[PDB]
């Protein structure tokens, strides 16, 4: 149960159920991009395949040369050779009727991307394999990555 | 984090009741549920630091070591279902549990029996999707002023399971309406059912139902006819289960109960609202001398035992886990 | 879908241009005669419409 | 140093113990402040209290006129000799058992500011102002000494004195050191005081011609926080204070600033207030304050037969003729026994009067003397209102700052009256809200992510004119009056007033109206004086009555009468909740004969109010 | 702040700070200084026998023919005594007063001179006007970016005569706030964020229409002025400006304005001599502050015979109308500077109210305007 | 970056105030040369958009002759490079900046 | 209408005033007026009773017609033509 999710299950597979009520638009990110040093015109290639799902962005540009001067943040990213892939943010929240009597449902961010996006709409009934994980804005910020969508029938 | 604020009953008048954040960690999380009164115990510390106020001024927040409730009811154990099957053998226990509808009240038995046929209610049954059949019974109590419908509905609500209260007009928690907002606090959208939805798998006590919002009066109709809400606002477009047993308590026309008069013309309701109801029972006020008497005995010899100083039913508690084992 | 006269709980009967929250444009919210589309719509208490 | 710090310091501490004021004749004389001090021992308070005339009358006032007018800065000075002085006598009480502070408190000033009277050239003195409190805050620590860790030699500084500003220690826990860029503060060695704000207002009588009200916001720092409720008449005595304001960017005239590099920093204030202490203007803490005369006073009115008749009397004695509103509106004022079952179902006491009646009835007449004249009430009228401002409201602290919760005019109104002048036109939707609490005995907030609860216990004296203008008898109560039953029905008692060309009572009136207004407050022949009638309230208000066999046979008796009188048609018929107000009612009369046992008299005067209540249409 | 073109300040509203201000140093002109040679020609023309008439022709010099609505605005100018208690509270002495009647009888014209004479005023019309409008409003100073309480023209009219025109237009909504203010002139505001009560000392005067613009002598008086009765009753005098073709009222009037257009910025053509507003404001100022009159124990007897009188459908008597006569009599008595209140004033303050209602021409048992009656030049 | 399609090395942007040579540099309008430039946001239509959801859009930069082509509430078809610009926060300070450069 | 709008302008400078004659015809022929409302108060062509309003019309009228022929002084077949102005307003009713 949503309101069932624990610490324990932090960086784990979490099954789940809910209720989609809010599809972001889609956000184009970025798994093979070319960038140049403006002093050198050292060309480079910098992928980012592992996990390129974190709401913040990880892997960053590097602040010198490649193996090292430069001049800290040299480098440019060339647009018309990168590759880019697409991630839609879906919030979930509680059914509805199975909530406390005068509490606000409680609903969790969630994240997808590549071939989950644009696979549910808002008010569809959902089951949710994802891993559960952690985003800092000592308190942090619960959230959801996508694993796989399980739509269940909806209105036709 | 839960924010606690004084209990209104130890307040002296005139004074705004204050709020202490209390701060539970590890397991102590969702051990409470707003609204109930609890007695916990922990570090009175003082919170990390604006300069909102000017001079140098700290927060204060109360970290939890143990909160116990002052006061799950509807647990079960094989003995007292053998007490059940026990009760349930004996003779005259329709009306036992009859007389033990409302022991606060006095008088109106076939509001108590309409109110306890509520409560257990009919079998729900759904024919494979070819035929569905409502599997509540919907209770309406058209009377005149002073006739403690409020109250029964008040003892419904704390006697009953899944219970929601809701109100015709004015502030309450719920509104009877699906509704899309956004806390200006936190600034996201939230998707709250009207106290049908909430009342999914109980009861809906809707008192002041003659004064009811025209988009209220929609959402009952919806809900006694379809059982399922319906919501397309914000870009949310679907259909929330409402299949809820509906009590409710109207008042006359004119705050009074014409005899002469019949249904139609004493209710501001439609036909097709009061069709859906099964038990339409009017409390009309009775003008008996003998009635009035052993009512005023009651209400009397109730109000002296209240007062702080000068001083075959079935208990609530087995009455409580009964209906919970039948319905269930 | 099962439409009442007046509508149902908060969707409308018939179309309904508004604005959506994060920008205010116009957008359909819904509405029983667009929401479903090319099949059929049942409409109870017709004249409370 | 200063020499004339330390002069003033030496003479403080000289006179706190060479002073010494007579005691008459009964104890010879005897020194006040010591005293005080042993008072202090005993009781192991932390705040003394001086008064200002006795510094006045020692040494021609020439040390009590420095100390008025720089105040703060001998204030430190005042510290130090009071403390020398408890080490010269009762040093026991020195320590917290670390240091326990000594506060010094200055009463009975000469004269009186209102809040309009501030000065700037008052700033940093001490002065006394009188307002009424409308915001009370929580009671929050302020860093009264503040203690750090070090950044280089990481290591904690203990116990260093916090200035009114953010402070760092010059010094180090290791004298090597001498480094204060980043400290770390630590709560342990970090004294605090207790700090609350109350923002005051000023009162309705000293607002000027036109001016809307103006008011300030005051500083309750020691024992004296949560000393006033909202809404309460208080006096503050304190030393005038100036706090950085940068609200005040875009006003008119040059703004002062400071150059130092650049050191850029704009010097804006507004004024504020820190008051030293706060002074507000079972039976035995009610019978201790009073006085010999007035405990003989009370009693003799307790004993009294025609106590019940010169009380119904002495109420509003500039109204003539009415009877039953003074009786009803006297028996509010004396309210009831609120009652909880053990089901948890709470049943109210206090009495509900609605009065309608014909123009220029003396209606708001009422409305306007029990204003003034109960300890807490509220007088509204009916279109200048709003529902937020009825129950408890909303409002943000400070401009884009967080909201917070301002007491309405029920929350003023709690444990007491509230007059609602003409019902009828105050909205439809503050109609359905204030009569919605009248159930509810609650009030609930759920406005801007606030969610408190509070608790409203008032008693609702309302005012109305029937539906056109003018009462019509033909019509029952309901077709002239706009309510629907149901209001109806959870008032306790109804008055109609109605008009009529009788000569005898116009020239009765004229007379009486006349009089008035050619002799004031002469030969108006009240029974009782305003304060005696207050005194008497106070004490029957203690008791709370209980019922007898009788009583209750009787109780049985009445109401099964009144319903048999109903469609034995009637204005409005009878209900349970009827017997509930003669019941209230009934035990009201018996706290106001001050008789602990309703008597079967009580319980027929009740039934025979409530039936001229009910006048046949 | 003094003019000699307006009236001063009432002292008895600021008597309250001046003895402070004294003490602050201010030094500000609050009010203007009479000169022995001005107080003994005040005491001249209050002995002068015409001194009534006098002063009401004096106020709005270019009207012609309205004789008891001048006299009413004078009195309400004077004002009544601003009695205190003892115990608590205060009667005030304001003179509320609708005009009503046919269009084009020249209300607005003397409601612009009222609110030219006083010191404090504003002139609201009808439709414009709101209830939060009137009393007061919580606004956004964009200076300081602030939420800064500011008041409105009932509050802002304190102490002097709020003018209000088109007052029939008035919706019933925005009307209720006069309720409390023309009785007790205070203002009790509870609204978000303060909850006080104000002192709005102002003396209504309302000019509006019959419905359907016109009277209608078909309908009873009451019918045609369409007010609650709770509002008239509070009204201390109610003037029926009646419109009927007269031909030497019409050829008086026609010669007067056609005179008025004999030059570019000529002078009154009112042949009666008048005081010039200079003095005229001085006279009623000085009045308002050094006369405090006290009624007699015959003139109680005479306004309880009259209270009786007119105690006894048309417009019904009320206690508001007893405090009427009482407020009435002490102006008349303080215009001619009488510490006392006599019989004549008594007296006078009934005609006035019997005149102003038309009560000369006005069917006891239906209140039908005898047209060919109520006619005067 | 919009003005061309290749990526080119960032110059960043200074008005020239003075010579070479120190001397003071006083600007020539008339002379020098303004592109007129609009930004236009194009909707789902709302024939074809699904009903009861809400719409996406995007940006159209528009340049020079293509200024001023378009009232709001018409039905366009625009074609352009669907470009993505900026560091689009790879770059320490929530994706690219992604629009279509109008052709 | 730009050089209409220039001659309007040169008029309106002017600032034409009564005269004795002209006000003795302006008052009888108010007067007049207003017994003839006070006949027709009921008729089939009661176009409303006469008010001052009307009087100042009048004036107001011939003092236009005086400021259209750049005059200082009111003339007497300008008050003439006023009043048929104001009279053949409701001519077409018949
Ligand atoms: N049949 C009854 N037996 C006992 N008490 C009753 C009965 N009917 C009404 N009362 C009492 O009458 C009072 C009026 O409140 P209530 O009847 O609940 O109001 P309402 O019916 O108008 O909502 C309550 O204290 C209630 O307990
Ligand atoms: N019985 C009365 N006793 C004393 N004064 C009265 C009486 N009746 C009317 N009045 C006087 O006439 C005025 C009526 O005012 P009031 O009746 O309070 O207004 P409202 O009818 O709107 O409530 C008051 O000055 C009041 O003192
Ligand atoms: N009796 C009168 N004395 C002086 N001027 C008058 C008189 N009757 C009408 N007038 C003039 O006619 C016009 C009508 O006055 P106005 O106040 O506008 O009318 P209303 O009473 O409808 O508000 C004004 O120009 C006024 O000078
Ligand atoms: F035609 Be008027 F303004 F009463
Ligand atoms: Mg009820
Ligand atoms: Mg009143
Ligand atoms: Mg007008
Ligand atoms: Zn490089
Ligand atoms: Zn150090």
């Amino acid at each position: 149960p949503l309101r069932d999710l624990d610490s324990e299950h932090v960086s784990k597979i979490v099954r789940l159920s809910g209720i989609i009520i809010s599809t972001s638009v889609l956000s184009s990110r970025a798994t093979y991009l070319s960038i140049m040093c403006r002093n050198c015109r050292h060309t480079t290639s910098i992928t980012i395949n592992n996990f390129n799902s974190i709401t913040g962005n990880t892997v960053s540009l590097p602040r010198s040369c490649l193996s090292t001067n430069c001049g800290p943040d040299p480098y440019i990213i060339i647009h018309e050779s990168s590759k880019f892939i697409d991630q839609q943010f879906l919030k979930l929240q509680e059914i509805p009727e199975l909530v406390p009597v005068g509490e606000m449902p409680r609903n969790l961010t969630m994240t997808c991307d590549r071939y989950l996006t644009n696979k549910v709409i808002p008010g569809t009934r959902v089951t949710i394999v994802g891993i559960y994980s952690i985003y800092n804005s000592a308190i942090r910020t619960p959230y959801i990555k996508i694993l796989g969508i399980q739509s269940d029938v909806e209105t036709s | 984090r839960v924010t606690l604020q004084e209990a209104p009953g130890t307040v002296p008048p005139g004074r705004l009741p204050r709020h202490r954040e209390v701060i539970l960690l590890a397991d102590l999380v969702d051990v409470s549920k707003p609204g109930e009164e609890v007695e916990v115990t922990g570090i009175y510390k003082n919170n990390y630091d604006n300069a909102k106020n000017g001079f140098p001024v700290f927060a204060t927040i109360i970290e939890a070591n143990s909160i116990k409730r002052r006061e799950d009811v509807f647990s079960w154990t094989e003995e007292e279902e053998r007490e059940f099957r026990k009760i349930s053998r004996d003779r005259g226990i329709i009306d036992k549990i009859i007389s033990s509808m409302a022991p606060s009240i006095y008088g109106h038995r076939d509001i108590k029996t309409a109110v306890a046929c509520s409560l257990f209610g009919g079998v729900p049954k759904n024919v494979n999707g070819k035929h569905s059949i409502r599997g509540d019974i919907n209770v309406l109590l058209l009377g005149d002023p002073g006739t403690a419908k409020s109250q029964i509905l008040k003892y419904v609500e704390k006697t009953a399971h899944r219970a929601v209260f809701a109100t015709g007009q004015g502030a309450s928690a719920v509104g009877l309406t699906a509704s899309v907002r956004k806390d200006p606090i936190t600034k996201e959208w939230t998707l709250e059912g009207g106290a049908l939805v909430l009342a999914d798998k109980g009861v809906c006590l809707i008192d002041e139902f003659d004064k009811m919002n025209d988009q209220d009066r929609t959402s009952i109709h919806e809900a006694m006819e379809q059982q399922s809400i319906s919501i397309s606002k914000a870009g949310i477009v679907t259909t929330l289960q409402a299949r809820c047993s509906i009590i409710a308590a109207a008042n006359p026309n004119g705050g009074r109960y014409n005899s002469t008069l019949p249904l139609a013309q004493n209710v501001s309701l439609t036909e097709p609202i009061l069709s859906r109801f099964d038990i339409l029972c009017v409390v009309r006020d009775l003008v008996d001398e003998e009635a009035d008497e052993r009512l005023a005995t009651f209400v009397v010899d109730s109000h002296v035992r209240s007062h702080p100083e000068n001083d075959s039913p079935i208990p609530q508690e087995l009455l409580m886990k009964y209906i919970h084992y039948a319905r269930t | 879908v099962y439409t009442s006269g007046k509508g149902s709980s908060a969707a409308g009967l018939t179309a309904s241009v508004q604005r959506d929250p994060m920008t205010r444009e116009f957008y359909l919210e819904g509405g029983a005669m667009v929401l479903a589309d090319g099949g059929v719509v049942c409409i109870d208490e017709f004249d409370k419409m | 140093d200063d020499v004339t710090g330390e002069k003033v310091r030496e003479a403080f501490e000289q006179f706190l113990e060479d002073f010494s004021v007579q005691s008459t004749d009964t104890g010879e004389v005897e020194k006040v402040y010591r005293a005080q001090i042993e008072f202090m021992k005993i009781y192991d308070l932390n705040t003394i209290y001086i008064d200002y005339q006795h510094l006045s009358m020692r040494e021609n006032g020439a040390l009590a006129m420095a100390i008025s007018e720089q105040y703060y800065r001998f204030l430190p000075f005042l510290q130090k000799g009071l403390r020398r002085v408890v080490r010269k006598y009762a040093p026991e009480l020195l320590n917290t058992s670390t240091e326990r502070v000594f506060q010094i408190s200055f009463f009975n000033l000469p004269t009186v500011h209102r809040i309009r009277d501030i000065r700037s050239e008052k700033i940093g003195s001490l002065l006394s102002i009188s307002g009424t409190v409308t915001r009370t805050s929580e009671v929050r620590p302020e860093l009264y000494k503040a203690s750090f860790t070090c950044d280089m030699c990481r290591a904690i500084v203990d116990n260093v004195e916090q200035s009114f500003k953010y402070t760092e220690p010059t010094f180090c826990p290791n004298p090597s050191c001498e480094n204060r860029a980043f400290w770390t503060l630590n709560v342990t060695r970090s004294r605090f005081l207790d700090w609350q704000k109350v923002r005051i207002q000023e009162n309705a009588n000293e607002i000027p011609t036109g001016s809307m009200p103006r008011t300030l916001d005051v500083i309750l720092r020691g024992d004296s926080v949560e000393r006033a409720k909202p809404g309460d008449r208080c006096k503050f005595t304190g030393v005038e204070i100036v706090v950085p304001d940068v609200t005040q960017l875009g006003l008119p005239g040059v703004k002062p600033s400071s150059t130092l590099s650049l050191g850029v920093r704009d010097l804006t204030y507004k004024i504020s207030f820190l008051a030293c202490h706060v002074i507000s203007i079972d039976q035995e803490v009610f019978l201790n304050s009073l006085s010999s005369d007035e405990i003989n006073e009370l009693k003799e009115m307790v004993k009294d037969e025609h106590i019940y008749d010169k009380l119904v009397r002495s109420i509003a004695p500039a109204v003539f003729g009415h009877e039953a509103v003074k009786k009803g509106i006297l028996l509010q004022m004396l309210g009831g026994v609120h009652k909880s079952t053990v089901e948890g179902i709470k049943l109210r006491g206090d009495i509900n009067i609605c009065v309608v009646g014909d123009p220029s009835t003396s209606k708001s007449q009422f409305l306007k003397y029990v204003v003034g004249f109960a300890p807490r009430s509220v007088y509204t009228s009916g279109k200048a209102s709003s529902a937020a401002g009825l129950t408890a409201a909303v409002v943000r602290d400070e401009e884009g700052g967080d909201y917070t919760i301002e007491a309405g005019a029920l929350m003023l109104a709690d444990n007491g009256i509230c007059c609602i002048d003409e019902f009828d036109k105050m909205d439809i939707s503050d109609q359905v809200a204030i009569h919605e609490a009248m159930e509810q005995q609650t009030i609930s907030i759920a406005k801007a992510g606030i969610h408190a609860t509070l608790n409203a216990r008032t008693s609702i004296l309302a005012a109305a004119n029937p539906v056109g203008g003018r009462y019509n008898r033909k019509l029952s109560l309901r077709g002239n009056l706009n309510m629907t039953a149901p209001i109806m029905s959870r008032f306790d008692l109804f008055f109609v007033i109605l008009d009529d060309c009788n000569e005898k009572i116009d020239t009765e009136l004229a007379s009486h109206i006349v009089d008035l207004h050619m002799k004031r407050d002469e030969a108006i022949e009240p029974p009782f004086s305003a304060e005696q009638l207050r005194r008497y309230i106070k004490y029957a208000r203690t008791f709370k009555p209980i019922l007898t066999k009788e009583a209750r046979s009787y109780l049985v008796e009445k109401y099964k009468e009144l319903r048999k009188d109903d469609a034995q048609r009637s204005s409005y018929r009878i209900t349970v909740r009827q017997l509930e107000s003669m019941i209230r009612l009934s035990e009201a009369i018996a706290r106001a004969n001050c008789v602990d046992e309703i008597t079967p008299s009580f319980i027929a005067e009740a039934y025979d109010l409530l039936r001229q209540s009910i006048i046949r249409v | 702040k003094v003019s000699d073109k307006r009236l001063d300040v009432d002292t008895s509203t600021i008597e309250q700070e001046l003895m402070q201000n004294k003490v602050d140093h201010n030094e500000v002109e609050e009010v203007r200084q009479i000169t022995d040679q001005d107080l003994a020609k005040i005491r001249e023309v209050a002995a002068r026998e015409d001194l009534y008439s006098l002063l009401a022709r004096s106020i709005a010099p270019s009207i012609y023919e309205l004789e008891d609505v001048k006299k009413g605005i004078l009195l309400q100018l004077f004002g009544g005594t601003n009695k205190t208690f003892t115990k608590g509270g205060r009667y005030r002495g304001d003179i509320n007063i609708l005009l009503c009647g046919d269009p084009s009888t020249s209300k607005s014209q003397i409601l612009q001179y009222v609110h030219k004479i006083t010191p404090r005023g504003v002139y609201t019309s009808g439709k414009g006007s709101s209830a939060v409008g009137l009393t007061a409003y919580i606004t956004r100073d964009v200076d300081t970016k602030q939420l800064v309480l500011e008041s409105g023209a009932l509050v802002l009219s304190d102490g002097g005569v709020c003018c209000i025109d088109e007052f029939d237009k008035m919706s019933d909504s925005t009307r209720s706030v006069l309720h409390e203010v023309m009785e007790q002139q205070t203002i009790s505001i509870a609204k978000a964020g303060i909850i006080t009560t104000l002192n709005a000392r102002s003396s209504i005067l309302a000019s509006a229409n019959p419905i359907g613009s016109r009277y209608n002598p078909n309908l009873p008086v009451t019918e045609n002025i369409d007010l609650p009765p709770p509002l008239l009753s509070r009204f201390d005098l109610v003037y029926l400006v009646l419109d009927k073709v007269d031909e030497k009222n019409d050829r008086e009037l026609a010669k007067h304005l056609t005179n008025l257009y004999l030059e570019d910025k000529p002078e009154h053509i009112s042949q009666d001599d008048v005081l010039p507003v200079e003095f005229l404001t001085m006279y009623i100022s000085y009045a308002k502050e050094h006369i405090h009159p006290i009624i007699t124990e015959a003139a109680k007897t005479e306004l309880v015979r009259a209270y009786v009188g007119m105690r006894k459908k048309r417009i019904t008597a009320t206690t508001r109308q007893l405090e009427s006569m009482i407020r009435l009599a002490e102006a008349h008595a303080k215009m001619k500077l009488k510490n006392v209140v006599e019989l004549e004033d008594v007296q006078e303050a009934v005609r006035l109210i019997r005149s102003a209602i038309k009560d000369y021409a006005t069917d006891p048992k239906t209140g039908k305007i005898d047209m060919n009656l109520v006619q005067t030049g | 970056a919009t003005t061309t399609l290749t990526t080119r090395i960032p110059t960043p942007a200074i008005y020239p105030t003075e010579d070479t040579e120190g001397n003071k540099l006083t600007t020539e309008y008339g002379y020098s040369t303004f592109i007129d430039h609009q930004r236009i946001t194009v909707q789902e239509m709302p024939e074809m958009a699904p009903a009861g959801q809400l719409p996406r859009s995007i940006d159209v930069i528009l340049d020079d002759d293509l200024v001023d082509k378009t009232k709001p509430g018409d039905r366009v078809n625009v074609v352009g490079v669907f470009k993505s610009l900026g560091a689009g926060g790879m770059n320490q300070s929530i994706g690219f900046k992604t629009l279509i450069l109008g052709n | 209408p730009s050089k209409m709008r220039e001659y309007i302008a040169y008029a309106k400078t002017k600032r034409p005033v009564m005269s004795e004659a002209v006000n003795d015809y302006v008052v009888q022929a108010y007067i007049r007026l207003r017994q003839d409302s006070k006949r027709e108060m009921d008729s089939k062509f009661s176009f409303g009773q006469a008010t001052p309003r009307t009087l100042l019309g009048i004036i107001r009228l011939s003092q236009a017609l005086a400021k259209l022929r750049l005059a200082d002084m009111v003339d007497i077949d300008d008050v003439e033509e006023a009043l048929r102005l104001v009279r053949v307003s409701k001519e077409s009713l018949y």
